[PDB]
């Protein structure tokens, strides 16, 4: 007799105030491969 | 499909009101008693009947235009607006015969985007803009320089603030569940003698697998905030002219048409946005059975052997995307089935700046527009309009509509109820699906109108509507019974 | 530069691009103070 089980959850929740409307939706688009933010998009948000 | 369609019914007519002293007409109306649904025949008749009159009661309809009468529209405009180089009357009347014109705006100045769209009142029950109530092309002098990015804008006189208020949210979830099982059970037995022998075998497998993947990603982008002034408002002339056509006598049908033409409430504060909701929902299953047996005897001899082997695999997957602000090239590529590459998302949000939807909004009942500086016998028109507004809410609220199959949602536009169908079910009632069952979300019947005065009660039931059939969701959003003072 | 996780120590490419940007908009890092009330000379009743 054999039994096996798995579970996974991910939640991620970027929130932004200030920024240009497009740069905001750029930065806040969550990267599974880089959950903090793509550095160029983040720098562009920090410009906008 | 399990249907026999419901054709429309309006009521038998009211008695006539007596003739109005100022409108010189009389009116009769019917309640909508049962909406058109399942493509049952409409009976709309534009919901009204009206006739002329010969009565001679006194009328005080001459509320003075103090400034200048806009000859076509019947608006009045204050005298500093004549020859301001702008159309304050609607039909350019104010700028006739200008011995000089004086300009004010030193530069070209865009309207803030959607500011003329916000100018229209909502039917709060379909959640729809119906038609134009405040003149968002009126500038009262104005020409104060406002900026968003490097673009420059003109603010309508009616609006307190339009400002970017530039805020954004993203919320993401991914979930997986998996479960596996495998069982194998066997038997073997033997005998021999010197002559005879015997043998027996069983082998077995039972197996199962399951997965879900669920993903939801929502973004809300809020890159303008609108607030309308509290009062001192300047009305759109098409609204103003149905208001000047309302009876001072009470007969609900003429007041009903104002809510149809101009909405139930006017939009007073709104956050103006784009939304990009994405959901991907997956359920996956697999199963197997394998079974194998033998029996043998020897003395002469005999053999029996059997195999039974089985497999199933399935996926059900649903995806929904909603996007509510931007420009059509971005909007379609976001609307594509794939999770949007952040360049798209950038160019979409950049266009939300130029074409928002309303995200969240606070609204005031339209009778607060009706005012003594704008209409004769105004306070009677208000009291009438308040009563009609309550009766209209009882008509437009969806509760009359028979329940959709497949957890469909009714919105009751015009005088027809049409069931909006989710992903995975189709047809007029949303019946047609490959699926076994769907969870149902609850809503009440129409509420009982009132009990007596000296403490008054309203009551609601869910008899067909209820969640328990096929294991539904929430039954409720408010109080299953309701009571108040009479005064 | 603020985005840099720092596990490497300073990434001179980012630190220099930031430092060039600091030339373009500084912040007060240390300061030498005199009391506000010594300043005023224009106003009527200045001394009072
Ligand atoms: C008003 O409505 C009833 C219901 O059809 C009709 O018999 C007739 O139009 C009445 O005046
Ligand atoms: C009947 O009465 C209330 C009015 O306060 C409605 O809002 C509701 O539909 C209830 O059932
Ligand atoms: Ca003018």
């Amino acid at each position: 007799a054999a039994s096996g089980t798995q579970n996974n959850v991910l939640r991620g929740e970027p929130f932004i105030r200030g920024g240009g409307a497009g740069f905001i939706s750029g930065l806040s688009y969550l990267e599974l491969d880089n959950p903090a933010g793509n550095k160029r998009r983040y720098s562009a948000w920090a410009e906008s | 499909v399990t249907l026999m369609p419901i054709d429309c019914e309006l009521s038998s007519w009211s008695s006539w009101t007596t003739c109005d002293p100022c409108q010189k007409k009389r009116y009769r109306y019917a309640y909508l008693l049962q909406p058109s649904q399942f493509h049952g025949e409409p009976c709309n008749f534009s919901d009204k009947e009206v006739e002329d009159c010969v009565t001679n009661r006194p009328c005080r309809s001459q509320v003075r235009c103090e400034g200048f009468v806009c000859a076509q529209t019947g608006r009045c405009v204050n005298r500093r607006l004549l020859c301001n180089g702008d159309n304050d009357c609607g039909d350019q009347s104010d700028e006739a015969n200008c011995r000089r014109i004086y300009k004010k705006c030193q530069h070209e100045m865009d309207q803030y985007w959607g500011i003329g769209s916000l100018a229209s009142g909502i039917n709060l029950f379909t959640n729809s803009f119906e038609g134009p109530v405040l003149d968002h092309r009126y500038y009262a002098g104005g020409c104060s320089p406002h900026y968003i990015l490097n673009t420059r804008f003109r603010k309508p006189y009616n609006v307190e603030s339009y400002t970017p208020q530039t805020q954004g949210k993203y919320e993401f979830i991914l979930k997986e569940y998996e479960s596996y099982s495998d069982f194998e059970r066997n038997v073997t037995e033997k005998m021999a003698s010197k002559d005879r022998g015997k043998h027996y075998i069983r082998r077995t497998k039972r197996f199962s697998h399951t997965k879900s993947v669920f993903l939801h990603a929502r973004s809300d982008l809020e890159v303008a905030h609108y607030k309308l002034k509290p009062r001192s408002l300047m009305l759109h002339y098409e609204f103003l002219q149905r208001v000047k056509r309302l009876p001072l006598e009470y007969s609900y049908g003429e007041y009903r048409d104002l809510f149809r033409d101009f909405g139930t409430h006017y939009i007073t504060e709104a956050v103006l946005g784009g939304i990009y909701e994405y959901t991907l929902v997956m359920n996956k299953e697999a199963m197997e059975r394998g079974d194998y047996t033998l029996n043998n005897v020897h003395a002469r001899g005999i053999l029996n052997e059997i195999k039974d082997r089985n497999k199933r695999d399935t996926m059900v997957e649903d995806l929904v995307v909603l996007v509510r602000g931007g420009a059509s090239e971005h909007i379609t590529t976001l609307a594509y089935q794939e999770l949007p590459t952040a360049d798209l998302m950038q160019e979409w949000g950049d266009a939300v700046q130029y074409n928002p939807a309303i995200i969240k909004v606070k609204v005031e009942p339209l009778y607060e527009l009706v005012t003594a500086t704008d209409f004769a016998y105004s306070s009677t028109v208000r009291q009438n309009m308040k009563q009609a507004l309550e009766e209209f809410q009882k008509e437009v609220s969806s509760c009359h509509c028979a329940p959709c199959q497949g957890n469909g949602v009714p919105v009751l536009k015009g005088s027809r109820c049409d069931c909006i169908c989710p992903v995975g079910s189709q047809g007029l009632a949303c019946e047609v699906s490959y699926r076994k069952n769907t969870p149902i979300d609850g809503k009440w019947n129409c509420w009982s109108n009132w009990s007596s005065c000296s403490g008054r009660r309203k009551t609601r039931q869910r008899q067909c509507n209820n969640p328990p059939p096929q294991n539904g969701g929430s039954p409720c959003s408010g109080p299953a019974s309701e009571t108040l003072d009479c005064s | 530069l603020a985005w840099e996780k720092g596990s490497s120590g300073l990434e001179e490419k980012t630190f220099s691009e930031w430092l060039e940007s600091v030339k373009e908009n500084p912040a007060v890092i240390d300061f030498e103070l005199a009391p506000i009330v010594d300043l005023v000379r224009n106003i009527p009743c200045a001394v009072t």
